[PDB]
């Protein structure tokens, strides 16, 4: 099933990318970063300028024909929302293992057909879209974040806000802990990847030795993470968790930015993420400038730091 | 965005969902004649508001009520002059009211069984569901905390569309008997194509009722809109009905930005949906009240900078302003070059918090140092917080 694709998000020196949109502003300003970055950026895709030659790369008309010339086995996708739905599609189409879609604004009523797609195959794993991407430091940056805030290290990062995906990286880079690897699921409502598949990666991947979850209100994807933690990660051998839940102050009924973020009915609220999140065993932070602080704590008292 | 009655009401009966027949009127003289073209036993006359409560409210002109009925033409004309042009008062509106400028005039319809039914987008169930209660007329989440047993969904396939079975099923489970049933499933089907034709995130009908006459109508709905479809909506989103909407936010829907008003005085100028709630949640925590919740995304341009940091400088409320952003695909230097534009035409008088880091964050430091205005610098986001609440309290 889709599941079989979690494994495509560990991206490392070895993955090589493409750049749907490349010659677009955004697809040209973040494909410089990553090169400058060392990313293995090795062409792009723009209807209508195949042939053409971009940033000193390649440029298609379509991934299929990308893929076959360049081995890429990732995707980025810099595609503007009326058409970054048929993008993710021709990705997946394609076969590309992996696809990350930076776009915000796509339709909701696009991503159910994308997603009902999607779950129907397990050759193409999706980050986002409205995310800001995936990142092995040091080895592999394919998206919007920063290239200087990242140390290779031993946490573990997964955030629906991409601003607070920034914040983990710079603090747990301040108190020496470092990333392992860092992925941002997006704001969006309908997405490719949601907190449990990235901490079955986080919690068999032996560079990871704790994890940084960040969540907000709406939804009950931070519920089940929770249940999932329960069960998977609740031996003597656990990896400390720690957890940031956006909109404990968020007015009800107010979607406060992301499509996913809103108080309706009820539900959604961030105390319940948070009390749930607690009852698996999790360290909620409740500021979110203490991340990293109190993961670090956390590997203090298990004795984990080498001091 | 919002809708008018009147406007979703006719969106609806354009696209084969049965409503109560109407018209509107702009003169209480319209509303007399409207009232005739109907030709019904008995007429509702209801003011054209967005807030709720319509039935307690009461106009500056004294009318107490804003939904009505009477078999009578003259009487709704009667009512009617005592509705427009004069502000309608709820519990929901502020004190002021709201101007009516509209009335609808409808065929009253008597009730024999209320029932619920929505189609919304289910991020449980990654698409459409039908989500139906024989128990209507009352919040759908008191029946799932009371009665959750009574709560039926149907979950769509995106591409197959709703099948007859499902809508059958759906229909028997609202309680739908015999000829009933045929209405009521048609009407489901009908209202779930709705659904996809305007990029709904819901359609939500309250009460899914019958008539003694044997009727299967939809007697008051709610819809809510997928704000990113309206590139593909222009038609219905000209009909947005923004006069009921927080002035402010108002302004800054004008330049693609989200703004949210709250009811401290430390201004938030943040980038991200998460940052910019979790910068409210510091705040909070460190004994401060935010004034708003500003979400600057994407790709700012320096213009959209300038026009949203006069949003705060405007906000009577405001006492300080905490400027924090990490930029990834924001530029900071943008930033900057936005704010020192906004303050040159400025007194400022308000202490002013900035912490930057990210994308550029080298130039943009620079623009600041060089601009002369009186910056208190942060760190951190711990350190912004406890200096923008300092600096007023
Ligand atoms: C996706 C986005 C970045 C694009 O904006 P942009 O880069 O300013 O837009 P541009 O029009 O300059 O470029 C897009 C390019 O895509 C190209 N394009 C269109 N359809 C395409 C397709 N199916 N495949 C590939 N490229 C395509 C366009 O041709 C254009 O390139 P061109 O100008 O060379 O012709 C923008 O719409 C967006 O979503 N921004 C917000 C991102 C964000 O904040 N996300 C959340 C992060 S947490
Ligand atoms: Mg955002």
């Amino acid at each position: 099933s889709y599941t079989a694709s979690r494994q495509h998000l560990y991206v490392d020196k070895n993955t090589k990318i493409i750049c749907q949109g490349f010659t677009g502003k955004q697809g040209t300003f973040h494909s410089q970063q990553a090169l400058e970055y060392g990313t293995k950026l090795v062409g792009g895709t723009t209807p209508g300028k195949g042939g053409q030659t971009h940033l000193g790369l390649p440029v298609f008309n379509t991934v299929k024909e990308a893929k076959e010339q360049t081995g890429a086995t990732a995707s980025v996708i810099y595609v503007p929302p009326p058409f970054a739905a048929a993008a993710i599609n021709e990705a997946i189409e394609a076969e590309i293992p992996l696809v990350v879609c930076i776009t915000q604004g796509i339709p909701q009523q696009d991503m159910v057909r994308v997603k009902h797609k999607l779950l129907r195959q397990e050759k193409t794993r999706l980050i986002g879209p409205n995310c800001p991407g995936v990142i092995n430091p040091g080895e592999c940056k394919i998206g919007i974040m920063p290239g200087h805030i990242h140390k290779k290290g031993r946490i573990g990062i997964v955030s629906r806000s991409g601003t607070l995906t920034y914040e983990a990286v710079h603090q747990t880079t301040q108190v020496g802990l470092g990333q392992s690897l860092c992925v941002g699921i997006g704001g969006d409502p309908f997405n490719g990847t949601d907190f449990i598949d990235c901490l079955e990666i986080f919690l068999n991947d032996s560079a990871t030795e704790g994890i940084i979850l960040i969540g907000e209100i709406g939804g009950n994807a931070e519920e089940n993470a929770a249940e999932f933690l329960k069960q998977h990660n609740s031996g003597p051998n656990s990896k400390p968790v720690v957890s940031f839940i956006a909109g404990l102050t968020a007015p009800p009924g107010r979607r406060m930015g992301h499509a996913g973020a809103i108080i309706a009915g009820g539900k959604g609220g961030a105390k319940e993420k948070i009390s749930a999140l607690q009852s698996a065993g999790v360290v909620v932070s409740m500021s979110p400038a203490q991340l990293g602080t109190t993961i670090y704590k956390e590997f203090e008292k298990r004795k984990m730091l080498e001091h | 965005m919002n809708l008018q009655e009147y406007q979703s009401k006719k969106l609806m009966s354009d696209n084969g969902v049965r409503v109560q027949r109407f018209f509107v009127a702009d003169t209480a003289n319209e509303a007399l004649e409207a009232a005739k073209r109907l030709n019904a036993k008995e007429i509702v006359l209801k003011a054209q508001i967005l807030a709720g409560g319509r039935g307690k409210g009461v106009f500056n002109s004294g009318l107490k009520g804003g939904v009505h009925l009477t078999k009578d033409p003259n009487v709704v004309g009667q009512l009617a002059k005592q509705m427009i042009g004069y502000n309608l008062a709820t519990k929901q509106t502020p004190k002021e009211g709201v101007k009516v400028n509209k009335v609808m005039v409808a065929e009253a319809l008597d009730i024999s069984r209320e029932t619920y039914l929505a189609i919304l987008m289910d991020r449980s169930c990654n698409g459409p569901v039908l989500v139906g209660s024989p128990q209507g007329g009352v919040d759908i989440e008191e029946v799932a905390a009371s009665n959750p047993e009574l709560i039926f969904k149907e979950q769509i396939d995106i591409f197959e569309g709703i099948k007859d079975s499902q809508a059958q099923r759906m229909a028997e489970n609202l309680g739908f008997v015999g000829p009933l049933k045929s209405q009521a499933a048609d009407q489901i089907t009908k209202l779930y194509n709705l659904f996809l034709k305007i990029d709904a995130t819901q359609v939500e009908v309250n009460p899914f009722g019958e008539t003694p006459e044997g009727q299967v109508v939809c007697f008051d709905a709610k819809i809510n809109f997928d704000d990113n479809a309206e590139f593909r909506q222009k038609d219905i989103f000209a009909m947005d009905d923004k006069s009921e909407n927080e002035p402010i936010e108002n302004e800054a829907a004008k330049y693609d930005l989200k703004y949210i008003g709250l009811d401290g005085n430390i201004a938030c100028f943040v980038n991200g949906a998460g940052l910019a709630m979790a910068t409210c949640d510091i705040i909070f925590l460190n004994g401060g009240k935010p004034a708003n919740f500003l979400d600057l995304g994407g790709g700012v341009k320096e213009a959209q900078v300038y026009q949203a940091f006069k949003l705060l400088t405007a906000d009577p409320k405001v006492e300080a302003i905490l400027v924090n952003i990490f930029g990834g695909i924001v530029n900071c230097a943008i930033i900057a070059n936005g704010i020192t534009k906004a303050c040159r035409e400025l007194e400022l008088k308000v202490p002013l918090v900035v912490r930057l880091e990210g994308t550029n964050v080298q130039e943009a430091q620079k623009i600041l140092n060089n601009s002369g205005l009186p910056i208190t610098s942060a760190i951190d986001l711990e350190d912004a917080a406890k200096k923008a609440v300092a600096s007023v309290a």
